């Protein structure tokens, strides 16, 4: 991102540097393994759903 | 400025440059200040002495 | 996260994501499939920054703006000109010379 | 223009409105001379040949 | 006089944005790159 | 393009520009009176120009 | 790549790079509703990382 | 105190209540007081223009007007630059009888 005070771009990291995101998105893949679903669970204003993996 | 006075006054417009200006002159407002020319933090083995 | 000191270019943008991002609602009212949509400009009015309006130069001014018709009012009146030749782009024209934008129209367009 | 290039001084019409913005005033009057004055003489553009 | 006209044309290289008229596309460079007939013939001779 | 300072209207001839702004002084209501009085007077047989009675 | 083919004009209609105009917008929110959470993940799946991540 | 209200000169600040201004919340962690009464103002350096002309009665408009000028001087990025008056077209008498006409009703 450009900046018009300081003329240049930003130096900070893209996707391809977090810890959150990949571990996230280990979490969920261990989670629901070989499942065809993925999201361990889903928000809902009725109430939240859990997936059924053992672990 | 004189190329602002070329600049209609009445057609006044954001640009970039429009706000670069008024930084350029902001910094020579703090610079030309007469404090901030000779004081500095650190020491130089001289003054510490 | 106005409040705090937070990095601009990438606040600002992440809040357009998420601005937008709850948005449409997909209703479930009798007899038809609404989809009820909020327009980017109740958001503006609520104190979103633009970024780059009318093809200005880009992130031309601040999240300062008082969330109201004073600061709709205060970014409108600083690029107004370059609106007008923005309107005159794509013209939409029509001969009575209005106060606030001359030769333009309004009522078309907005 | 080989005398605008050579000649040391510069012209600004700024001096007439940072002088004549600090005339009295009452601004209950039909007229005052500050705003005739600054109206006929325009100075707006520069284009001193 | 100096106006501006509605141009056409849209690039800028540094800071990667698109604009509206040529006639501030150089200006908005140039910001870029400064911060970072006998009568005649008679008159000719 | 040629774009005035009042109104901030866009024109593309500059005669047409100065026309506009020659269309474009004193208290409101001094204009007021000099208006409604010129439209009192803008068409009376004074200053316009141009079988029976025996 | 994935979320630059469905948003194509729309992340650079607020990066400053495009004008921002409400079609987009609107054209954005309809990608964001008609949307799911297998999208969700496998979105999350196509990006690689850098070796400090890890 | 329904006699005191009428010939005292109250605040910038009182009068944004009457157009039903107020300050947003993000302003209080700056100093707003200083560039409402000494840096936006009228008579500009320009000088006297007889559309920048305000009514002996019915000064509270210059609250208001210090008001607009601050969010224009300060909405934009880079330093908070003082701001003058270009003319209001219409006259201040014409103006405020505009704002008289909206509060007419509530």
């Amino acid at each position: 991102l450009y900046d018009p005070v300081l003329q240049k771009y930003d130096e900070i990291p893209g996707l391809s540097h977090n810890c959150p995101l990949w571990c996230f998105r280990e979490i969920c893949r261990h989670i629901s393994g070989p499942l065809p679903d993925r999201a361990p669970y889903l928000y809902l204003s009725a109430g939240v759903f859990w997936l059924m993996s053992p672990r | 400025a004189h190329v602002a006075s070329h600049g209609l006054h009445g057609n006044m417009t954001l640009t970039s440059s429009e706000i670069q200006r008024h930084i350029t002159e902001f910094i020579s407002s703090w610079q030309n200040h007469p404090i901030v020319q000779v004081s500095a933090d650190v020491e130089n083995r001289k003054t510490a002495q | 996260g106005v409040h705090d000191g937070l990095q601009w270019q990438r606040w600002i943008r992440y809040s357009w994501a998420l601005c937008c991002a709850f948005s449409r609602q997909r209703t479930m009212t009798g007899e038809s499939v609404g989809y009820l949509q909020y327009p980017m400009w109740s958001f503006v009015y609520w104190g979103l920054p633009l970024v780059k309006v009318f093809g200005s130069d880009p992130w031309i001014f601040s999240w300062y703006m008082p969330t109201g018709d004073l600061g709709m009012y205060s970014w409108i009146s600083l690029i107004r000109p370059l609106m007008t030749r923005w309107m005159v782009a794509n013209g939409y024209v029509t001969d009575k010379c209005s106060p606030v934008f001359g030769n333009a129209d309004y009522r078309k367009c907005f | 223009v080989l005398l605008q290039r050579i000649s040391p001084l510069q012209i600004d019409p700024t001096i007439i409105s940072n002088t004549m913005s600090t005339v009295s005033e009452s601004t209950t009057q039909t007229l005052s001379p500050a705003s005739s004055i600054l109206g006929k003489l325009r100075p707006s553009n520069s284009d001193f040949s | 006089p100096p106006t501006a006209s509605s141009g056409h044309g849209y690039q800028c290289h540094v800071c990667s944005a698109v604009l509206f008229s040529p006639l501030d596309l150089d200006a908005h460079v140039a910001s870029h790159g400064l911060h970072g007939d006998v009568e005649n013939r008679k008159t000719a001779q | 393009g040629y774009q005035c300072h009042v109104c901030s209207a866009v024109l593309f001839s500059p005669l047409d520009l100065d026309a506009h702004v020659a269309s474009h002084l004193t208290s409101s209501e001094i204009q007021r009176h000099i208006t409604e009085f010129i439209s009192s007077w803008q068409n009376h047989p004074i200053v316009q120009v141009s079988k029976t009675a025996q | 790549s994935m979320i630059l083919t469905q948003f194509g004009p729309f992340i650079e209609s607020i990066s400053g790079i495009t004008d921002q105009s409400n079609d987009v917008f609107e054209n954005a929110a309809k990608a964001f509703s008609m949307f799911t959470r297998s999208d969700v993940y496998k979105a999350l799946d196509e990006i690689p990382f850098s070796e400090d991540a890890m | 105190l329904a006699g005191k209200i009428m010939l005292q000169d109250v605040n910038t600040v009182q009068l944004a209540r009457v157009v039903n201004l107020a300050v947003p919340d993000t302003w209080m962690s700056l100093d707003f007081d200083t560039m409402f009464k000494h840096h936006v103002k009228l008579l500009p350096k320009d000088g006297r223009h007889l559309n920048t002309d305000i009514p002996p009665r019915m000064g509270w408009l210059r609250a208001i007007l210090r008001f607009l000028g601050a969010g224009m001087a300060m909405t934009a990025t880079g330093v908070a630059v003082d701001i003058y008056l270009e003319d209001i077209h219409g006259g201040g008498r014409s103006l405020g009888q505009r704002f008289m006409t909206w509060m007419r009703q509530e």
